[PDB]
RNA sequence: GUAAGUUUAGAUUAUAGCCAAAAGAGGGAGCUCUUCUGGAACGGAAAAAACCUUUAAUAGUGAAUAAUUAACAACA
């Protein structure tokens, strides 16, 4: 046995067991052949319902057609006006997805949605707790409402 | 996906038949997988009230192991609930009397303390030794390999084994 | 061999980076069982409903009493027989009469 | 505002197609085996 | 508590990455805890100094006034030296300026990833 | 660094804590006092007025964090 040698044993090798990454000059080629199948893809259509999740407000929204959304504040946009909405991350089709890094181009997907309703919300009971309590200390909360319909999802091939 | 409505729903709600070898394992480990098993926990869309838990089945009970000297320290208290209905009995004590008792106990102490405890021991099954009925072994969906890694005596290891195995000292 | 996960299972998944580097790209087409893996219908030539019939059998007394029609029924259902007693008239009038369902 | 009654909504979301790719079942990720043999099947 | 705290060594200047010379000019503070349960005289500090939200930016001059006042205070906020790669910002770039966690003002926001 | 302060005129109410933690004095345990400091969660320490993290309070099926009952036989 060489000098400085320990043959593997339970103390000698840790738990996990190393791995080796694939060489990138090769592991480069199947990024862009892959990314060429994709682009077919695309520009085929071979594709049908597609959701996509889409960050408005301090929320974040997965999308799919026909999905009704509601906002709990106002807009500003009357009804039936059809609006987009500008940071989508995801967009997922029947056998491929895009991911956002943390957002894709503006140019690849474009959504588009239409505001349906202009509402605010049911009274919500707020009672803070003290001594003596009473009945007359109470406050209700009705902060607005807006309603969106999802119109459509685009997107191209521009990879 | 585009699957009707009642059958997706049957599917998803569906409960799974598991087997569990208690050879040689701690029932301490095998209790945690149990219960995880036992609970439904192992499905991604598991919840508090969808009764999602799963079907359970251990074998080899008998034939357990415990680290250390936890089979002659762990004393198992029950209270009757008379006058001097105190009882104390050590693991081993209790493994003589029921291989079976020892796993149970565990499972059931492991298990959340709530109504639906109870339930789920119905679904639980505990065999002392491999012998099974044919049907739950068609109830059965899977195997769980067991949590805990055998080490091999000096009369299992190879010959060959041997061999390779350096002489560290000449006596 | 550049997926990190096993292709075999679920389906295959090609992972790929696009050429600006913008957005990461998941090629996932579905995998079907191979043919040799499954296993053959039946060969030899009776509804859930007869066999769920026998399974509650009536055999003694004719109609088996309550406590024990209870029990034959949480045997088979590997439930409690506090689930199957029934509840007084308050509690079953407050029960909802539409309950929503959505989805 | 619209007709519609106003009273606590249980989920801001509507959608007729929830599920794309597949809802998850049981089944899903569970790897076969030749012939479609059961555990513990001698054959 | 001795001097030799605050004298500072050629060691401690490569750790923080601080030159001798050339001193740094603004003080960055952000307030992390509560004056609840603290003396008077520590309370007293924070208000004159401004922290009293917590996680605030505050620009102040290191001069020995705010040095001494930031000294008392010294647990309770986290001191960077503010650096100016663009250098000061103009009338018109104004509008434009932002300063990042790092610690560097840009005067010019272009809305382009760093990446 | 910061925005209150002094004087003149009119006028009352409050003027009894609790516990923790420091400094003393009686003392020798522990107590008994005098003096300084802090506190009044919806979080945590098991439940926990008095300890720790906590600037007010608003809707949201968001996000980053603070304190946080656990800890790993001896001889040259």
């Amino acid at each position: 046995y060489p000098q400085g040698y320990v043959p593997k044993t339970s103390l000698s090798s840790p738990p996990w067991q190393e791995v080796v990454l694939p060489d990138p000059v090769e592991e480069t080629r199947h990024h862009a052949e892959v990314v060429k199948r994709v682009n077919e893809l695309i520009a085929t259509g071979q594709y049908g319902r597609l959701f996509a999740v889409v960050h408005f407000a301090s929320h974040q929204w997965k999308v799919t057609a026909e999905d009704l959304i509601l906002i709990e504040n106002e807009l500003d946009i009357k009804c039936g006006e059809r609006i987009r909405l500008e940071k989508v991350l995801l967009v997922g089709a029947d056998n491929f997805t895009l991911l956002g890094k943390p957002l894709l181009r503006k140019e690849l997907v474009r959504v588009e949605a239409t505001v349906i309703e202009k509402t605010e919300s049911w009274p919500k009971i707020n009672m803070k707790f003290r001594k003596r309590k009473n009945f007359r200390k109470k406050k209700i909360i009705v902060n607005p409402q807006t309603i969106l319909r999802i119109n459509t999802i685009e997107i191209a091939p521009r990879l | 996906s585009s699957f009707s409505r009642a059958p997706q729903q049957w599917a998803t709600f569906a409960r799974m038949w598991y087997l569990l070898d208690g050879k040689m394992q701690p029932p301490g480990k095998l209790a945690v997988i149990a219960s995880n098993k036992l609970q439904g926990l192992n499905k991604p869309v598991y919840h508090q009230l969808s009764d999602c838990g799963d079907h359970v089945v251990i074998i080899n009970t008998r034939h357990i192991a415990f680290s250390g000297n936890k089979w002659e320290q762990k004393v198992y208290s029950s209270h009757t609930g008379y006058p001097g209905g105190f009882r104390q009995v050590t693991a081993a004590q209790l493994h003589r009397k029921d291989p079976v008792a020892i796993v149970k106990l565990a499972i059931y102490g492991m298990l959340p303390k709530n109504l639906h405890r109870r339930t789920m021991m119905q679904r639980l099954h505990l065999f002392p030794d491999e012998d099974i009925p044919e049907d739950i072994l068609k109830n059965l969906v899977e195997e769980l390999p067991q949590p805990r890694r055998v080490p091999k005596r000096l009369d299992e290891y190879t010959q060959e084994e041997i061999e390779a195995f350096p002489r560290v000292w000449t006596p | 061999t550049y997926s990190s996960l096993p292709d075999d299972y679920n389906c295959q998944v090609d992972l790929a980076l696009t050429a600006d580097g913008r957005t990461i790209v998941c090629y996932h087409p579905s995998v079907d069982i191979p043919y040799e893996h499954t296993k053959p219908i039946p060969q030899p030539d009776e509804t859930h409903e007869q066999i769920l019939k026998a399974k509650l059998e009536v055999r003694k007394s004719k109609q088996l009493e309550q406590g024990p029609m209870i029990e034959q029924l949480s045997k088979v259902f590997y439930t409690t027989k506090h689930r199957w007693y029934p509840h007084g008239q308050y509690h079953n009038r407050r029960k909802k009469l539409n309950p929503p369902r959505d989805r | 505002q619209s007709g519609l009654d106003v009273i606590r909504i249980r989920k801001p979301f509507h959608t007729d197609n929830p599920s794309i790719q597949g809802q998850w079942h049981p089944f899903t990720n569970k790897r076969t085996a030749l012939h479609g043999l059961r555990p513990r099947e001698l054959r | 508590i001795p001097d030799k705290v605050f004298q500072p060594k050629p060691e401690d200047h490569e750790k923080y990455g601080g030159d001798p010379q050339n001193p740094h000019k603004l003080h960055i503070v952000t307030r992390i805890r509560s004056t609840k349960r603290r003396p008077y005289w520590e309370k007293d500090t924070i208000k004159m100094l401004g922290l009293q939200k917590a996680h605030s930016p505050q620009i102040h001059k290191n001069i020995p006034s705010v040095n001494a006042k930031l000294k008392v205070v010294k647990h309770l906020i986290r001191i960077q030296p503010l650096k100016l790669p663009q250098g000061l910002p103009t009338e018109e770039t104004m509008s434009s300026t932002c300063l990042k966690s790092t610690g560097e003002l840009v005067v010019q926001w272009h809305l382009k990833p760093v990446e």
